[PDB]
């Protein structure tokens, strides 16, 4: 009965949640909000949304954050009612761009005065995308920041860590999408896929409402070390590498199993866990179901309330 | 183009017993691969094992010779949840 939207916005949002929408997230609904009118058709979404019938002609604001928080300023009212009944919103979208920069922290102001939870998942640029695109994307995140309640920040400078040598562009790009698209599904599921030891919708508001700043960390594992070994690459990952985990407001753990997991690995994620995490803060422990699954972990890590 | 991981996937040498699998190099590091294989449309629970994600080969033994075979290799990576690649052999 919960109500999950993902919006996609601008061009690199509508590509990451065009990949959720393909490789599947179960029991959400995904929207593409963007100005370029042309690749708004050129994708199935489903749910297409540009922002500025007029303060745009169907062209793309270029670079462009000035009018592109301006053109999503001009329908506030096609974003609302694409929003209404939600409880919970994930705003994808590529930071240091124009459309997405300046209509993300617009999108994230109107769910928040629905009172939807709003968590934006969005993308700092890389190297080769210059300093200009990446000094764009620090005035996003700081105006971002003042209408969300979570706001996950990851770096695509740290994917070159695990970025091959000779991969190309479109490589290094499809990469992104996958590390947004992890961030919604590793919150998500807890509310979709739940498992033996669950989250609910309430206990993510508490770890998440106006708790600002927030970074994430992935691992896999299998074999008989599966849940020592996953929670030691989520804790460690690089995508949370600048953060005193112990200096998070909160902390959301999200193991991913099916069936065989046991009484003691669950200790495991827990103790390691709350070993790096402060006694005060809100720490949140529960499981998602993969039935096909088997012999393998996943764990997933969200530090909330860093700022 | 191609949404898996692996993204190619082929027999590399072919006994009738065993097989010599390989596919490509990942854009993206993977932490370990899972391999399973059974008979192409079979009841019995698929057979499957781990290879350390720095493999781009592995081999799988004890084959039934002229028996139809569906391989599976997902990558496991800590950075996506990519969708596996596949192939059937003969032999
Ligand atoms: N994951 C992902 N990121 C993208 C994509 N396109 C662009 N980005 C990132 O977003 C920044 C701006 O691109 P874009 O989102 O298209 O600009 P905008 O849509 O006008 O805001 C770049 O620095 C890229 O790093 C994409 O298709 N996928």
């Amino acid at each position: 009965m919960a109500v999950i939207k993902v919006i996609g916005v601008g061009g690199g949002g509508g590509n990451a949640v065009e990949h959720m929408v393909r490789e599947r997230i179960e029991g959400v609904e995904f929207f593409a909000v963007n100005t370029d009118a042309q690749a708004l058709r050129k994708t199935a979404v489903g749910q297409t949304i540009q922002i500025g019938s007029g303060i745009t002609k169907g062209l793309g604001a270029g670079a462009n954050p000035e009018v592109g928080r301006n053109a999503a300023d001009e329908d506030r009212e096609a974003l609302r009612a694409a929003l209404d009944g939600a409880d919970m919103v994930f705003i994808a979208a590529g930071m240091g761009g124009g459309t997405g920069t300046g209509a993300a922290p617009v999108v994230a102001e109107v769910a928040k005065d629905l009172g939807i939870l709003t968590v934006a998942v969005v993308t700092k640029p890389f190297n080769f995308e210059g300093k200009k695109r990446m000094a764009f994307a620090e005035q996003g995140i700081t105006e971002l920041s003042k209408h969300v309640d979570s706001l996950i920040t990851i770096p695509n400078d740290k994917l070159l860590k695990v970025l091959g040598r000779g991969i190309s562009l479109l490589d290094a790009f499809g990469a992104a999408n996958d590390v947004l698209k992890g961030a919604v599904q590793g919150i998500a599921e807890l509310i979709t896929r739940p498992g033996l030891m669950n989250v609910d919708f309430a206990d993510v508001r508490t770890v998440m409402s106006e708790m600002g700043y927030a970074m994430m960390g992935s691992g896999v594992a299998s074999g008989e070390d599966r849940a020592e070994e996953a929670a030691e690459m989520a804790i460690s990952s690089p995508l949370l590498e600048d953060i005193d985990l112990s200096g998070a407001r909160g902390v959301l753990v999200n193991i991913t199993a099916g069936f065989d997991l046991r009484l003691d690995e669950f200790e495991t994620v827990g103790n390691t866990i709350r070993a790096f995490a402060s006694d005060n803060a809100t720490v949140v422990i529960g499981t998602s179901l993969d039935p096909d699954m088997n012999d393998e972990l996943r764990v997933t890590v969200v530090a909330t309330g860093i700022g | 183009s191609v949404s898996s991981v692996p993204t190619k996937l082929e027999v590399v040498a072919a006994t009738p017993t065993s097989l010599l699998i390989s596919w490509d190099a990942p854009a993206v590091t993977v932490s370990y691969y899972r391999i399973t294989y059974g008979e192409t449309g079979g009841n019995s629970p698929v057979q499957e094992f781990t290879v350390p994600g720095s493999k781009s080969t592995a081999t799988i033994s004890g084959l039934s010779p002229g028996v139809d075979y569906t391989i599976t290799v997902y990558a496991r990576s800590a950075y996506h949840r990519r969708s596996p690649i596949s192939i059937n052999y003969r032999t």
